[PDB]
């Protein structure tokens, strides 16, 4: 019943989108009040730790679901998701590295962009899917 | 409709029944601590370790998984079931169970009231028990719930007990200060673990005290990242436990002994196995370095 699952997930994911929402939006404050790596750091674990809830949801997914379109879906998005997370860690650190510095906190805020782009992407094609069955 | 959120805890201490707890026991009876420590005693570190890994297992949903559990559940195995969103319940089971077990050591050794030279020998079957735990059965939740004993402000500080165990039990103190340790240091800064191949239960206590909410951004995704080798190898695990146990003869009585209900009644009695685990962990903290101050005094 991939239909019963996509259902399920995409309701638990969207129950932790509101809080990946709102770490997002601290990074961002942070970010722009120009906060030390003591800070935006802490933030960023914050927003790494919130968007990894979703790529075990896709795992997930990615085991149970019977039809193979859909696991060929949903373990793209989360090994893309993964990967989004090891670039906002990497540019995260190049940001304290080399703190003060604007452009390397932008390289890290568009990962984050990107991040927030991708698990959007991703819920949304998690209900692009269970309603494709009917 | 289909899979479900487990919203209450597994364990319920107030509704536990057998001949060593009866209906309303008043918690650390004599009596009973006696038996427990007998019953640890009667056995060796070997078979001690094959008990809880049995129940730690069953527990974490690694053995004893209907299919009709497994519908509940959404997922195959417990481990998978503790990296998703609605796995918390499964989570804080864990944790309870955890650093309950970790009181349960600590308990039997400041009960070890004959002398430095006594406690010194079953601090040294504890260190069997956690060696054993590592290595013959690949458990590494009980491993480090047996470490956490060894390691507990009140326990660490029994000097003379330290002292004897270096001059008595001289292997046993270097195997836990330079092999056990610094192994358990490692596998929390997710640095390279156990043998996939030898494993019955890996270590999930960074990720799920990480999900229910100190470590630094890396390593963070580090147990993220690993915690997906885990969820993916749910049937590893089940595998290794079940050849691993094949042929095991349980004793019934230690079964109990290291089941989590039977020591939330032991240790707070009935009522108070009931009391939120922030008090009842609070009220304990304070009967052990007691215990551990009339035992070795610190003047």
């Amino acid at each position: 019943s991939d239909r019963q699952l996509l259902l399920f997930y995409l309701e638990q994911c969207e129950a932790n989108l509101t809080t990946l929402t709102n770490a997002v939006d601290a990074f961002f404050t942070a970010v722009a009040t120009n906060q030390p790596p003591k800070i935006f750091v802490a933030h960023s674990k914050f927003v790494i730790l919130s968007a990894h809830k979703l790529v075990f949801i896709g795992d997930t997914l990615s085991r149970q679901a019977k039809a193979a379109d859909v696991r060929s879906q949903v373990t793209h998005y989360s090994n893309l998701l993964c990967d989004l997370l090891r670039g906002i860690v990497a540019t995260t650190k190049a940001a304290a590295l080399q703190y003060p510095s604007p452009s390397a906190a932008q390289d890290m805020v568009e990962r984050v962009k990107e991040l927030g782009h991708s698990t959007q992407q991703f819920r949304r094609v998690l209900g692009q899917l269970a309603a494709a069955l009917e | 409709t289909v899979p479900i959120v487990e919203v209450t805890s597994s364990f319920n201490p107030a509704t536990f029944q057998s001949l060593l707890i009866p209906r309303d026991n008043r918690p650390l009876e004599v009596g009973l601590l006696r038996k427990v420590k007998e019953l640890l005693a009667e056995v060796d570190a070997r078979t001690l370790a094959r008990h809880v890994t049995k129940v730690d297992c069953l527990v974490a949903r690694i053995l004893g998984v209907t299919k009709e559990m497994q519908t509940l559940m959404g997922v195959r195995w417990g481990m998978e079931l503790l990296t998703l969103p609605h796995g918390r319940q499964l989570r804080l089971d864990l944790l309870e169970r955890f650093h309950t077990m970790s009181i349960m050591l600590a308990v039997d050794i400041l009960g070890s009231t004959g002398s430095a030279e006594e406690r010194a020998a079953l601090l040294h079957k504890t260190i069997q028990l956690a060696a054993e735990l590592r290595g013959t059965m690949g458990n590494m939740f009980s491993f480090a719930a047996v470490m956490g004993a060894l390691d507990m402000a009140q326990i660490s500080r029994l000097e003379q007990t330290w002292v004897t165990l270096r001059q008595r039990h001289t292997e046993g103190a270097i195997l836990y200060e330079k092999k056990l340790k610094p192994f358990l240091k490692s596998l929390n800064e997710g640095k390279e673990g156990p043998p996939l191949s030898n494993t019955t239960f890996p270590h999930v206590l960074p990720l799920i005290t990480l999900l229910e909410s100190e470590h630094g951004v890396e390593v963070v995704l580090a147990h993220l990242e690993a915690a997906r080798t885990v969820a993916h190898h749910g049937g590893l695990y089940h595998t290794n436990a079940e050849v691993k146990l094949q042929g095991f003869q349980a004793r019934p009585e230690l079964l109990e002994v290291f089941s989590t209900e039977f020591q939330m009644r032991l240790l707070w009695g009935s009522q108070g196995a009931s009391s939120s685990q922030a008090r009842r962990y609070e009220k304990f903290d304070k009967v052990l370095t007691a215990l551990s101050h009339k035992l070795e005094p610190a003047v």
